[PDB]
Order: C-alpha cells, then sequence, then structure tokens
C-alpha cells in the first residue's frame, strides 16, 4: 500500500472541515471531523490519503504543531469570499508550515468558489472595501509560497473537491 | 434526528440544536471505543509479543485511556437529561460541571512530544515497524496509524469549543442555556489554555535538560527559569555549521547538536543572548557569503561582542524566525 499524510492548514472560517467532510450526507452536515483515510487513485497509483483536520487548533500555538510531524502534503486553504483569509497565508500559515514542515509539498486551495459571484457576498465585502478573491491571485500566491499548484473548489456544490485531493496526492507522491 | 418520534415537529432551529447536542454525544461514544481499541490493539499485543518493553510502552501510551469513565459520565448525564421523546432541553449545567474535569488530560498531552520522540526512535526497529504495518493492513485501524490514535485526546479536546458554539448557535435567546453555554465556552477555553501552556512548559523543560555547557560562563539562570519556548529549530551559520537555536521568552540560546546515543543533546555555542540585550538585524540577499534569506542577531554590542549571521530555508521560513525574535524583543521592552 502507498500511504500519505495530508494536513489541512488555514483560517478557522475558511471551511477546512467542510472540505474534508465532502471528500469522505444530504441527511446532515457534521460540525467536527476526525482523522479519516481516503482512497485516491492518480496516474495508476492507489494511495491511502490520511486526512488530518486542524480546526480548533488556531488559538493554541503550543498544541497545534503536534499535527505536523510526518506530513507528506500540506493543504493550504483560504476562502474566496474572504480576502483576509488569503492574506493570512503568507502572513501566518506559510511561515509556520515552512518551519515545521520543511521540504513538504504544499497545495494552495481556494474554497467557497460558489460565493465568488454571490451578490450578497459581494455587497458584504464591498462595505469593507473588498471583493472576492480572483483566480489569478490564487495562482500568484501559489507561486510565491512555492506551492505545487493552485485550484479552487466548493464544498457546497462539491465542484473541484475530488480534483483538489487528487492534486494533493500527486504533490505527496513527488 | 432519525431516532425521534415523527410527531415531534418543531422549528428547523431546535432540530439543529438537538442535532448538535447529539453530535457531541456520538463523538464521546466514538472517543471511548477508539481509546479502548488503542490499548487493546496496539499496546497489549506489543507488550505480549515483546515488540517494545513495558517501560517503553508506558512512556508512549501513559494514561491515554485512563479517563474513559469521565466521558462515560457525560453520556450518562446526557442520557438521564433525555426524554422518552429523544429530546434534550438543557445541557449547559451539565457541561459547566463536566468540562473542568478535562484537566485530566494535561499530563498526557504534555508527554505526547516525548512519546513521539520514542516512536521516531523506533523507526529503526524492524519488528516495531512491521507490527505497525500489520495494524494498518487490518480493518480495526481504519488505515489510521498509531500516532493518530495517540493524538485522540488532543484532537478531541480542541473540538469541544466548536461543538459548544454550535449548540449555542441554535439556542434561543430566552433559553437558560444561553448563559450556561457561554460560561461553558469560557471554561473549556480556560482548560485548553492551561493544557496548551503546560505542553509548552514540558517542551521547554524537555530541551532545557538536553542542553550541554562546555564552559560554565555559558550557563545562565534565565534559561532554566524559562517556561515558554517561542521558537526552536535549525538554521545555517555563516561558517556553514548547522546550528540549533532555542528562542525562550527571555533568552536566545544557540547550540550545536551532538550525538549522545541517538539521544540528541544541544551543545551551547558561545554565550546565550538575553532578549534584554538582543539585537535583530535584517540582511539583504547576497550581503554575506555562507546567500539568501539571511538575518543577524547580536548582543547590544556594548557587551563583549558576539554576532551571528543566520540563514533560513526560504523567505517565509526566515519570516517565522524574524517575526518570533522581533516580537520577543518588543515583548521585553513593553515590560522592560
Amino acid at each position: 500500500a502507498i500511504r500519505k499524510k495530508l494536513v489541512i492548514v488555514g483560517d478557522g472560517a475558511c471551511g477546512k472541515t467542510c472540505l474534508l467532510i465532502v471528500n469522505s450526507p444530504e441527511v446532515y452536515v457534521p460540525t467536527v471531523f476526525e482523522n479519516y483515510v481516503a482512497d485516491i487513485e492518480v496516474d495508476g497509483k492507489q494511495v491511502e490519503l490520511a486526512l488530518w483536520d486542524t480546526a480548533g487548533q488556531e488559538d493554541y500555538d503550543r498544541l497545534r504543531p503536534l499535527s505536523y510531524p510526518d506530513t507528506d502534503v500540506i493543504l493550504m486553504c483560504f476562502s474566496i469570499d474572504s480576502p483576509d483569509s488569503l492574506e493570512n497565508i503568507p502572513e501566518k500559515w506559510t511561515p509556520e508550515v515552512k518551519h515545521f514542515c520543511p521540504n513538504v509539498p504544499i497545495i494552495l486551495v481556494g474554497n467557497k468558489k460558489d460565493l465568488r459571484n454571490d451578490e450578497h457576498t459581494r455587497r458584504e465585502l464591498a462595505k469593507m472595501k473588498q471583493e472576492p478573491v480572483k483566480p489569478e491571485e490564487g495562482r500568484d500566491m501559489a507561486n510565491r509560497i512555492g506551492a505545487f499548484g493552485y485550484m479552487e473548489c466548493s464544498a457546497k456544490t462539491k465542484d473541484g473537491v475530488r480534483e483538489v485531493f487528487e492534486m494533493a496526492t500527486r504533490a505527496a507522491l513527488q | 434526528m432519525l431516532d425521534i418520534t415523527m410527531k415531534e415537529s418543531l422549528t428547523t432551529r431546535e432540530i439543529r440544536r438537538q442535532e448538535a447536542i447529539y453530535e457531541m454525544s456520538r463523538g464521546e461514544q466514538d472517543l471511548i471505543e477508539d481509546l479502548k481499541l488503542a490499548r487493546k490493539a496496539y499496546h497489549d499485543p506489543m507488550l505480549k509479543l515483546s515488540i517494545m518493553s513495558e517501560e517503553e510502552l508506558t512512556h508512549i501510551f501513559g494514561d491515554l485511556d485512563s479517563y474513559i469513565p469521565l466521558h462515560e459520565d457525560l453520556l450518562t448525564r446526557i442520557g438521564e437529561a433525555t426524554k422518552p421523546d429523544g429530546t434534550v432541553e438543557q445541557i449547559g449545567h451539565i457541561l459547566v460541571s463536566w468540562l473542568p474535569r478535562l484537566n485530566a488530560y494535561r499530563g498526557y498531552c504534555s508527554n505526547q512530544l516525548a512519546a513521539k520522540a520514542l516512536l521516531d526512535q523506533k523507526k529503526q526497529d524492524p519488528r516495531v515497524q512491521d507490527f505497525l504495518q500489520r495494524c494498518l493492513e487490518s480493518p480495526f485501524s481504519r488505515k489510521l496509524d498509531l500516532w493518530s490514535f495517540l493524538d485522540i485526546p488532543r484532537s478531541r479536546l480542541v473540538k469541544y469549543p466548536l461543538l459548544l458554539k454550535e449548540i449555542l448557535k441554535h439556542t434561543p435567546k430566552e433559553h437558560p442555556d444561553v448563559q450556561l453555554l457561554e460560561d461553558a465556552i469560557l471554561i473549556i477555553q480556560g482548560v485548553l489554555s492551561d493544557i496548551n501552556l503546560k505542553k509548552g512548559e514540558s517542551e521547554c523543560q524537555y530541551y532545557i535538560d538536553k542542553l550541554e555547557y562546555l564552559d560554565e560562563k555559558q550557563r545562565d539562570p534565565r534559561i532554566e527559569a524559562s517556561k515558554v519556548l517561542l521558537c526552536h529549530g535549525e538554521l545555517r551559520s555563516k561558517s556553514g555549521h548547522k546550528l540549533y537555536i532555542f528562542l525562550f521568552q527571555d533568552i536566545l540560546v544557540l547550540t550545536r547538536p551532538v550525538t549522545r546515543n541517538e539521544r540528541h543533546s544541544y551543545q551551547v555555542y558561545r554565550q546565550p543572548i538575553p532578549v534584554q540585550e538582543l539585537v535583530l538585524e535584517d540582511l539583504q540577499d547576497g550581503d554575506v557569503r555562507m546567500a539568501k534569506n539571511i538575518f543577524r542577531i547580536r548582543f547590544h554590542d556594548p557587551s563583549p561582542a558576539q554576532s551571528h549571521t543566520l540563514q533560513a530555508n526560504d523567505v517565509f521560513h526566515k519570516q517565522q524566525w524574524f517575526n518570533c525574535i522581533r516580537a520577543a524583543i518588543a515583548h521585553h521592552h513593553h515590560h522592560h
């Protein structure tokens, strides 16, 4: 068997847990999610991808790094409806990941892509002089932080989700 | 939920509140089963098969599953607060009384780092690795590794504020649980902060005990007195030597790692720099031949002058170190 560990990293509000859930329910959406192994096939290779959530660890800087050892790929997450969550990637999360996970492959993921053209979303952001994150911004940031690649998804419509974890698996197999 | 009578027909919001209450309960049940499994599937066979010693296993597993009755206690109280209905009216008072007892996990969580060190040490042991492979191949593990099971308490503990806030989200303004859940949130935030800090203290003491001093002048009481290790890890010096740096709140200690029977020790290099006397200088790429992602630390060089040009792995790695050191220095002068 090929076994790889994924750790998802990012702001608490960016929907990290929802993303892991929708790779694993019209009948209920769980608030919390424990470690789970997904079976993913890329390029004729079967990989057991262990998914580690970091939700709830944002405010405990001493406890949080225990999630990092033996990581094969970091899923760096932000939400497209939150430019602030994107700025926290170079400001907070990338330095932390580079420190605790040196030479570990990173993929950059923009979640909640369905909210990009959401009128309610755009007016809420407009009040704060902001707009939803553009795809080019994600590609540029992926370059800046040395990510394997950037792609977007919606845990709501499940669009892009499968491809995200397939890209993560490819990065892990590097 | 699906357990509940179809006649029971309330708002979407209360169903959510009951779903949230129930999700917490299901998480407790899963918790209990996995803690029992960790002891029975990993610890006990390795003990019986002489794959690891009793002392080694005790160091790794400790009191991992010792607080099963704590979680059973919670399920009992939720059960008795449940109606023939399936519905739960009030849970705030239960949580307010129960959550402080999660204090029990302080010791286990603070030893987790040391347990991981021993496990990593056992990566050289073929018998250990083969047994761990065997477990991964069997259904009981759900393809999760031992470390995942060992991390169960830390992983669960940080979930409680999220579970509590979700319950509060669907709790009506008028309900007495509004005030009770708010107190319960402050309570769990308090116990998590304390577990967070003690883990930090243990990690701090862990490396402090591994410090080696060739000269007595290198010793500094502010090191031993440290309770918080802000940042630690390796950086390259100008000479090319890979140094291991420890940034405690009040003092920065540079070291050279030494074999001591695959017990790493950290040979103190030059004098430890009190954050009180610490100067941080940002250098540009190419300023120094080692040439990217470099910075300099030095004494306020009124003191006898020692300075170190250090190189991080990349621009954002440099930022982790630079920000930590800069914040430490600023923290001092904020309190003098």
